[PDB]
């Protein structure tokens, strides 16, 4: 249950997606870049924090931005 | 020695990070920065040079200890 | 006398640490043949340590209760009283020989920094133009102050990076 | 099939051009110090060799050496 | 016509929350075609991340 | 030689070069004026 | 239109000796996770939960517990071994969701037809300031 933001500085270069072990970022079309694609974020109820994702966002300042907030069973990473 | 270690494992790289900025604003006034960007130490590195501090600090305690009291009586 | 400190020159303390400190070295002395190399080893060291204790009895160093030498960090309470070799005298000669330095690691900076690859030029230093700028570091007075009248010294804040408040 | 000794004749050329360029080993550390990180990782990465080189014999040949050195400083 | 600076002129960055706030870099393309951002800029300086390419709009990379 | 003397003037060898140099001076001027306790011109 | 696959209960699992980190007592009250695919050989590859397993010819299945560990063995398919799967969400009264390849199409690749959930047309700073939204049960960056 962290909150994940997309600003309009990304450029689609997909790294974010790629970079994501949960799968809680995708790529939908978007007219605002070259790549005409931008990143999104459905699927947050899996994002655990790991910030990889904003760790591989070329983009200055970043694009692809994580606030860690609630934490349940799924956003605190247990398998017990 | 040890001491210093301690520095090194209980601090984060982001305060260090954020100090050397300022201080390189300070170095920019006066046009003597570095091309080379100064950059804190790595989260790694940080770790290495705390654990070897602590250690050289505490074998160089108990090796001059241990040399003084034998040399003195004995 | 500046602050209830008669000079070393005349306190009993300070020539009772001398005598000391001697007889200390002599009792050390009391068990070679006064001509192996430990022997002379120890009177050689007795001689620095009576010349030590002479030089400082010269030059008018004040001792307090204790018998050890005082220095004196004002001046002006310092330049009126004979004193200005403590504190102020060596003042000058680091704030010199710093500002040397780094006069010369500075122009070296903005010396290298105009060419093709500047973080190549201080991880693999020219040793040339290093040396030659260590040289003219020497007058950093007279091109600091040049520089600062100039306005060239310092940059205006408006072209220096700064933090989003 | 049969133990036998096996040499490589003049591989390495005796120079001194890589000693004016540090960091030649690595790949990712070539190309210019960029930040004070590159002085660091240039001496935390220089003997290891796994990541200099991926052939096992180039990696065994440097292992002998390195040997060869210790022993020297030993004596 | 071309819209923006030029090819291979040098730009002072006036974005606040930039590496390079106030830095100058040279220009390396103009898109055309109406991207929010198309100016890309090339510095000789990276930032943290160890990049040193970036890309502006047009107000905020006033020329020279 | 030329790479040699590039290597020479590396960080690692120059630094330690420079520093050699300046303790050798140290230990020299203290080796034959010693005990000075203030600048006494 | 899409159709996302059925979970065939009666899949031949890899042949594998037993571990210490499969399943707990999380999976028989929350729920866990199912992962299909087809080998085209019988081959040698390496569970998440610690040991090797081998994947048999044509279709297998594996339960694990976390998602992001049917993740990474997926990853681990597709980088050495080129192989697609599929990835269920199985929950203890039965139901059965699908989760990775949503769509069909890989979350790197654009089609056309996804939702554009959490996407602000703003930059990063352009957010409100939290003196502005004081005891409003949120934070800056959703407004
Ligand atoms: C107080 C004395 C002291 C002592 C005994 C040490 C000792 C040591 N330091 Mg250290 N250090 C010190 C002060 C000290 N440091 C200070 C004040 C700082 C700045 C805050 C640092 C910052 C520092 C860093 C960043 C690192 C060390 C490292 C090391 C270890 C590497 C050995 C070495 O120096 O190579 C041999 C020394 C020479 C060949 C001559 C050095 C010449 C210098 C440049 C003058 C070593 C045990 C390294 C380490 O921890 O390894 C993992 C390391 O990365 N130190
Ligand atoms: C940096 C801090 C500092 C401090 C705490 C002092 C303190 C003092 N100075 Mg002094 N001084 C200083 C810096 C300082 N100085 C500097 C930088 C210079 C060089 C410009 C001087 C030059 C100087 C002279 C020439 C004299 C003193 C004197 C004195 C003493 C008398 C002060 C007085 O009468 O009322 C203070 C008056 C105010 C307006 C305050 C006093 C202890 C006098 C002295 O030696 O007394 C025996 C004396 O004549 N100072
Ligand atoms: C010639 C290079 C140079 C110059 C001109 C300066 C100048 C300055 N530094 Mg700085 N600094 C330097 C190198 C330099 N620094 C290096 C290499 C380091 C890494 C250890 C630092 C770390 C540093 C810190 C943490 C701080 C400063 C600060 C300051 C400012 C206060 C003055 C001071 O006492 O600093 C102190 C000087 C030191 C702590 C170390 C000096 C390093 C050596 C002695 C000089 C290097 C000379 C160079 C290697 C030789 C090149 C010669 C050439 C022929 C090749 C001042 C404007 C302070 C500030 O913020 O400003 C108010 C501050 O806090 N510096
Ligand atoms: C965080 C780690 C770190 C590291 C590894 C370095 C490393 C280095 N710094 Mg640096 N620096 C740092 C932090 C760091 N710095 C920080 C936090 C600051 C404050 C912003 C600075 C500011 C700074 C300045 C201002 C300078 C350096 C310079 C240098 C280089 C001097 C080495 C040399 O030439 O030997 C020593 C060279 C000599 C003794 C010259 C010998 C003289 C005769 C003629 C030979 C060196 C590679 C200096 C440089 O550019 O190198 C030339 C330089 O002036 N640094
Ligand atoms: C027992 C310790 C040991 C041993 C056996 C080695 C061995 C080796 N190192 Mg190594 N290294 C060591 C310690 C050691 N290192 C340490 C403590 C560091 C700390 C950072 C490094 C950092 C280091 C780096 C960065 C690199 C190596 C490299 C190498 C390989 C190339 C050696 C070579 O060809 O030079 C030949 C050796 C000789 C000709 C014998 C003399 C040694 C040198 C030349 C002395 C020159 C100094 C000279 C007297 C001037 C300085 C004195 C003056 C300043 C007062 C080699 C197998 C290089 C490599 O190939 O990476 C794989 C490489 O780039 N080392
Ligand atoms: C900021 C700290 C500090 C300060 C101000 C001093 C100051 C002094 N120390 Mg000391 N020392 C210190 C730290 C300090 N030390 C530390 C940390 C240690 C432990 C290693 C020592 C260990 C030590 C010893 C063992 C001795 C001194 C001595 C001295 C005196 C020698 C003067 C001299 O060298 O002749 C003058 C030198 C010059 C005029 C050369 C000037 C040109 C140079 C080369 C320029 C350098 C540019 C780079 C002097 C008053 C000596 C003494 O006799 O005390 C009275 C002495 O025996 N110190
Ligand atoms: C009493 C003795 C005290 C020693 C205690 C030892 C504990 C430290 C063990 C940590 C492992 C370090 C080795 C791996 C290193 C490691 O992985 O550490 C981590 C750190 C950097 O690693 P990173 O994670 O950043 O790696 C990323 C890079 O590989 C990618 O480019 O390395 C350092 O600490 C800096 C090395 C500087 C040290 C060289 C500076 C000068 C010293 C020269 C040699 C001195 C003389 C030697 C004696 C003759
Ligand atoms: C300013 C004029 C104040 C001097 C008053 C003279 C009265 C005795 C003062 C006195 O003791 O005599 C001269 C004084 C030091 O002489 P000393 O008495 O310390 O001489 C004895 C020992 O130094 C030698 O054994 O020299 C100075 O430091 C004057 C300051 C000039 C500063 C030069 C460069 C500063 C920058
Ligand atoms: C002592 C070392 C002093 C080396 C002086 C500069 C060497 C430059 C050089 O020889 O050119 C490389 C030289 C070729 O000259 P270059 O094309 O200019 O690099 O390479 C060689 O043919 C032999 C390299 C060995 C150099 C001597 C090594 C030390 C011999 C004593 C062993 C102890
Ligand atoms: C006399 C004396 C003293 C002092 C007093 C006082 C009170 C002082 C002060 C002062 C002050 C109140 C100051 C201020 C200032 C300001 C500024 C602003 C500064 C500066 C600097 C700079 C700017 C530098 C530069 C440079 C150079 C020149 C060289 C190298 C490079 C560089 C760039 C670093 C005492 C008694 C202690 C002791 C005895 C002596
Ligand atoms: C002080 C500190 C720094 C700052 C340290 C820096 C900038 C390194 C300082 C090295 C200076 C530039 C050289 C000092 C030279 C010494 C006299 C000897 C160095 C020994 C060498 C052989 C390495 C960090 O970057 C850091 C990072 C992560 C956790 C803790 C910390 C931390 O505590
Ligand atoms: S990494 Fe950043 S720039 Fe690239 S697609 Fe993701 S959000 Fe956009
Ligand atoms: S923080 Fe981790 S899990 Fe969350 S969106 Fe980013 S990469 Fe995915």
């Amino acid at each position: 249950s962290h909150t994940v933001k997309i600003y309009d500085t990304c450029i689609g270069c997909t790294q974010c997606v790629r970079a994501c072990p949960t799968d809680v970022l995708e790529m939908v079309p978007w007219d605002g870049c070259k790549a005409n694609q931008i990143a999104s974020a459905p699927r947050t109820e899996d994002c655990v924090g790991c910030k990889r994702c904003e760790s591989a966002c070329p983009t200055d300042f970043l694009s692809v931005r994580v606030y860690l907030g609630s934490e349940t069973t799924r956003s605190m990473g247990l398998a017990y | 020695v040890w001491a210093f270690s301690l520095m090194f494992l209980f601090s984060g790289r982001g305060y260090w990070q954020e100090l050397i900025e300022s201080i390189v604003w300070a170095h920019n006034k006066l046009k003597v920065a570095p091309a080379i960007q100064p950059r804190a130490l790595s989260i790694t590195q940080g770790r290495a040079v705390g654990v070897a501090h602590y250690l050289l600090g505490g074998i160089a305690t108990t090796w001059s200890f241990f040399l003084a009291r034998i040399l003195a009586v004995g | 006398d500046v602050a209830g400190l008669t000079p070393c020159s005349e306190s009993k303390a300070f020539a009772k640490r001398k005598k000391n400190e001697v007889k200390a070295l002599n009792k050390r002395l009391k068990n070679y043949e006064a001509d192996s190399a430990p022997a002379l080893a120890l009177k050689a060291t007795i001689a620095r340590t009576e010349a030590r204790f002479d030089k400082y009895a010269k030059q008018g160093l004040l001792c307090g209760t204790d018998g050890l030498p005082h220095l004196i960090a004002d001046p002006g309470l310092a330049l009126r009283y004979g004193h200005a070799g403590d504190v102020f005298i060596p003042t000058i000669g680091f704030i010199y020989f710093a500002g040397w330095l780094g006069y010369a690691g500075s122009k070296y900076l903005q010396a290298v920094a105009a060419t093709a690859k500047p973080i190549e030029k201080e991880i693999i230093i020219d040793v040339p133009l290093a040396w030659k700028l260590l040289w003219e570091g020497f007058g950093w007075p007279l091109r600091a102050f040049a520089e600062y009248k100039n306005g060239s010294l310092m940059e205006d804040d408006a072209k220096i990076t700064v933090s989003p408040r | 099939k049969k133990v036998k000794i096996v040499v490589d004749r003049n591989p390495v050329a005796t120079n001194f051009e890589k000693w004016a360029k540090p960091g030649h080993f690595s790949r990712t550390l070539s190309k210019g110090p960029t930040t004070t990180t590159w002085i660091w990782n240039l001496h935390a990465d220089a003997h290891d060799f796994d990541t200099q080189t991926s052939d096992l014999e180039e990696i065994s040949r440097k292992v002998f050496s390195a040997h060869f050195g210790q022993l020297g400083i030993i004596f | 016509p071309d819209v923006g600076p030029k090819r291979g002129t040098q730009v002072r960055i006036l974005r606040p929350e930039s590496y390079w706030f106030r830095e100058t870099g040279k220009v390396v393309s103009v898109d055309q075609s109406g991207i929010r951002y198309p100016v890309v800029v090339r510095f000789e300086k990276v930032n943290y991340a160890g990049v040193s390419t970036n890309n502006y709009a047009l107000d905020e990379v006033v020329a020279a | 030689m030329k790479d040699f003397t590039t290597y020479l003037s590396t960080a690692p060898v120059l630094t330690l070069l420079s520093v050699t140099v300046v303790a050798g001076l140290l230990i020299e001027i203290n080796r034959f004026f010693p005990d000075a306790l203030i600048a006494a011109f | 239109a899409f159709t996302p696959p059925t979970l065939q209960s009666d899949t031949p699992s890899p042949i594998f000796g037993g571990s210490t980190g499969g399943l707990l007592s999380q999976a028989q009250v929350e729920e866990f996770h199912v992962i299909t695919w087809e080998s085209k050989k019988e081959q040698i590859f390496e569970m998440p939960t610690g040991g090797a397993a081998i994947m048999r010819q044509g279709p297998n299945l594996l339960k694990l517990a976390r998602k992001e560990q049917c993740l990474a063995l997926l990853t681990q398919l597709r980088t050495k071994f080129k192989i697609d799967g599929y990835i269920y969400r199985v929950f203890p009264n039965g139901e059965v969701q699908y989760l990775h390849p949503k769509d069909g199409v890989y979350p790197e690749k654009v089609n056309a037809g996804r939702s554009g959930d959490n996407t602000n047309m703003r930059r990063i700073g352009q957010n409100k300031e939290p003196v502005q939204i004081k005891f409003s049960g949120k934070i800056p960056a959703e407004f």
